[PDB]
């Protein structure tokens, strides 16, 4: 028909393709001295360039991950800490997303009463006595594959889409409802928005407060999005003007904005997660090619 | 104009003799109608 | 027991081009340069 | 695909495809971010009829996509769309001598223009943004940041006096200037928070630094000492001296004050530093295509 | 792409065995150029023969990071890194690399006792230190605390406050900064950076004072009595030559404020520091780390 056979020709070079940068040519002789186990295996020869997604293996106590070992797909922070046993330890963004300010009460006790035990109790006095938050704790990927052991591993993705393997149910970003705005002259532009995430504090008089916020924006430049973010935060802007310099505590600035990496806009879907009951507001991102940025200050 | 024909159609060769000092000739702009590329340039395949 | 009976699906009808009435006021031929054609034009040489 | 093809509207002439078979290896930016573009989208001429505003051109600039000019085959027009971290050839267009290693941006095209010579078809021009350093790209920044602290202050033949000497500049023996800023609103918000961050480091700047100037004054002696002394002893709206600089255990003080002041130093320089777009590595002996190995 | 670096002078067993011991590094590069003599490959053609620390900032952040890969006979393979993609680093620095962590580039510290790497008649081998970025802040502002403080005299805690400068600790693992006394062995001596610094903070009142008086009546709000207070907190009592002043010569106003934003431009260089490296996973006794590459 002239058109449905250079369609097959095509997908026939694209599956050949996969399997170029699946299996390796051997010109090794092959004197023909093996068993047929290892005669198939040296026909094939896989190799991991396949995959093309960064991950990393991670052991964390059990505790803290209390809704996290049942939804794939959360922002994962790292906190290192003055011991020197687990020199690092790993926390949830909903479990700093208890003390951020932005959460109202009834969301914060609820995800509190999913965060209720000893050993979280102890991580969050170590947290809020930590003088800052950006640079104790910070941000280290998405996860996939929780084990649910003793000492429970968890996959976690620097880069790349969110699969364990076999590429199946390709998991997305679970984010709070509440933690979210998007500042835009108009919300989804055009196509693909990246995400960025805003760790934002504030200061009531006794203590510093942090705040979790996550924007989808249709701008990729930083300098265009920390202009946005200073309109968008000005007001704590000045009150922090009036704190900084009065407080003794080393931090330099108002907040910090990070990039996730890309999603998609047919891709936002809204719903809610649930553990012991507890319904609460989620909006799922879908499919997300993560892309770390350096942190961007701005006071 | 026509350096597509040039670079396309088949041609003529010519005395090496003749072919001497191009370099110099072309850098003082002996001649009026001269390209010179010196990247390997696609700009002989997008025939419209 | 809760029983499910057939699973049905649609059948996408078809449509040539030669088929439609359109076809009437259109007159299509292939030429495989129609990329590289940068404009066509006709000619009409009118005496009164 | 990776591939946006456009497709003129409007008729051309051989003389035109000609001047788009010079063009090729051109950086154009589209703002459709569709497989298909066509001639109402390509370039910059779609926004360069709206107030013609040299920093509104530089705000959109840095919202549009870029691509590269290949392959312009009938009234066709291929535009790759490049990615990260890979190698492309660019052909230049900013009137520079493009020395090799050094950072690009992308810059709105300056107004001195005379004769639409790669194009004008039908009420539509190809407004072709340059390429520059990013040493002059903040420069021109600067420029825009300091007329707008100079338009601030209202006057009659002063702000003729400052433009005149201030906007030609000489970067690398090319002289430049770009004219007609009307001085929107939009310049001093952007100036605000200048201001507000060097209030900041008046505020937060430290008992050593101010101090560091007369000593280094009483023991050194320099020329650059000397235009500094020449400063300080010109400007005299300041003198609030702090009688002692013992610093006796005041040295993580010290260390937080610093730090703030390098942030705020960071977010002032974070306001005039503009993305660098591409990194050279091979140039042509004409300077007129070079090699990058870059995309944001 | 790779790059073929063949050396100058004859090599020591020694020598091979330390580039057996250091076959995965980095190394900066100062030409995108596929052959390379070893008169040019390293930092020290750049370092102690030109600029200290201003130029050096920059010129690190210039360069083209590329990392060891594997030695010939008497040739070094070096590839250079693409972004987005896992490249492997082994540990140099004597701090301790964790994972999820950012990586950078900082200039090596002045010590003599580093052995040198390679010292190949009058050529030596440096590199820059993969740090983390928490401590390459750190590390920059002490070593401006002891470039600004190194200048003042008759102080009586001089020494004991230059050593509790150089004293930093970082996850157990101590070091001194070898900006001592000024043993002028590489001091690297700061002298722009200060200078820039301080015109920042003497010339940044007077302009924003300037500034202060015009466009704010009714809608600089937000800006004006929040600079009165930034200012008159710590500038209580300011303008005490004043009464002959408080004019400009709007040329004069215009020097001022080009000047000032000409100096930040200047010190760019300590403006940031970019994530060389974002490692992921670490190889067991702190070995070596397998990261990803980026900017």
């Amino acid at each position: 028909m002239n058109s449905k056979s250079s369609a097959r020709a095509a997908i026939v070079d694209t599956v050949e393709a996969v399997k170029k940068r699946k299996y390796i040519s051997i010109e090794a002789g092959t004197l023909n001295n093996v068993v047929e186990k290892e005669r198939k295996f040296l026909k094939q020869f896989l190799s991991g360039r396949e995959n093309l997604r960064i991950a990393a293996r991670v052991f964390t106590p059990c505790e803290l991950l209390a809704p996290e070992l049942e939804n794939l797909g959360m922002l994962m922070y790292r906190f290192e800490t003055d011991v020197d046993n687990p020199k690092i330890l790993f926390v949830g963004l909903f479990f700093l997303c208890s003390n951020a300010f932005n959460v109202s009460a009834c969301v914060r006790t609820a995800l509190t009463t999913m965060y209720t035990n000893s050993m979280v109790d102890n991580v969050l006095s170590m947290i809020n006595t930590c003088k800052y938050l950006e640079d104790k704790v910070s941000l280290f990927g998405v996860t996939s594959l929780v084990s649910c052991g003793s000492s429970c591993l968890l996959s976690c993705v620097m880069q790349g889409n969110v699969y364990d393997a076999n590429k199946e149910n390709i998991h997305g970003l679970t984010v709070l409802k509440e933690i979210f705005l998007e500042p835009d002259w108009e919300p989804r532009q055009h196509s693909t928005q990246y995400v960025y995430v805003v760790h934002v504090y504030k200061e009531v008089l006794s203590k510093l407060q942090y705040g979790i916020y996550v924007v989808l924006t249709s701008f990729q430049n930083e300098d265009l999005v920390v202009d946005i973010l200073r309109q968008y935060f000005e007001k704590e802007r000045f009150l922090f003007l009036n704190y900084l310099i009065n407080s003794n505590t080393t931090l330099s600035y108002f907040g910090s904005v990070q990039r996730i990496g890309r999603c998609a806009t047919e891709d936002i879907k809204s719903g809610f997660l649930q553990y012991r009951g507890i319904t609460l507001p989620v909006i799922k991102l879908e499919n997300i090619f993560v892309d770390l940025s350096e942190k961007k200050v701005f006071v | 104009e026509n350096w597509q024909a040039t670079e396309i159609l088949p041609k003529i060769e010519a005395p090496l003799n003749i072919f001497n000092d191009i370099k110099t000739y072309t850098a003082e702009q002996l001649f009026d109608n001269l390209r010179i590329y010196f990247g390997d340039d696609p700009s002989r395949y997008n025939i419209s | 027991f809760e029983a499910l009976l057939g699973i049905y699906c649609n059948k996408i009808e078809w449509i040539n081009f030669f088929t439609t009435p359109i076809a009437v006021a259109a007159n299509v031929i292939r030429f495989n340069d129609v990329s590289r054609m940068t404009l066509g034009k006709v000619l009409f040489f009118i005496q009164l | 695909m990776e591939t946006v093809y456009c497709t003129f509207d409007h008729k051309l002439s051989l003389s035109d495809i000609s001047t788009l078979c010079k063009l090729m290896n051109i950086v154009i930016p589209i703002p459709a971010h569709h497989h298909l573009i066509g001639s109402g989208n390509l370039g910059l001429y779609p926004i360069v009829s709206s107030n013609k505003d040299y920093v509104h051109i530089r705000n959109v600039l840095r919202t549009m996509v870029v691509t590269i000019l290949q392959k312009v085959e009938g009234n066709q027009l291929v535009l790759r769309k490049p990615m990260t971290g890979q190698q492309y050839a660019i052909k230049n267009t900013g009137p520079f001598p493009w020395e090799k290693g050094d950072t690009l941006t992308l810059i709105p095209p300056l107004s001195t223009h005379s004769e639409e010579k790669l194009l004008k078809l039908g009420d539509w021009e190809l407004t072709v943004p340059l390429v520059v350093p990013t040493a002059i790209a903040a420069e021109i920044n600067i420029r825009l940041l300091c007329i707008g602290l100079i338009a601030v202050h209202r006057e009659y033949n002063e702000m003729q006096t400052i433009i005149d000497e201030l906007c030609s500049i000489q970067y690398r023996d090319v002289l430049i200037k770009l004219p007609d800023i009307v001085n929107d609103k939009q310049s001093m918000y952007s100036m605000k928070t200048a201001c507000i961050s060097l209030s900041m480091i008046t505020a937060m700047a430290p008992d050593i630094v101010r101090t560091y100037i007369d000593r280094l004054t009483l023991e050194d002696h320099s020329m650059l000492l000397i235009k500094c002394q020449e400063l300080l002893s010109k400007r005299t709206t300041l003198s609030t001296q702090r009688c002692g600089q013992l610093h006796a255990t005041d040295i993580k003080d010290e260390l937080k004050k610093i730090k703030s002041v390098l942030t705020m130093i960071d977010q002032i320089n974070s306001l005039t530093n503009e993305k660098t777009y591409f990194v050279v590595c091979d140039v042509s002996a004409d300077n007129r295509m070079a090699t990058c190995i870059y995309k944001n």
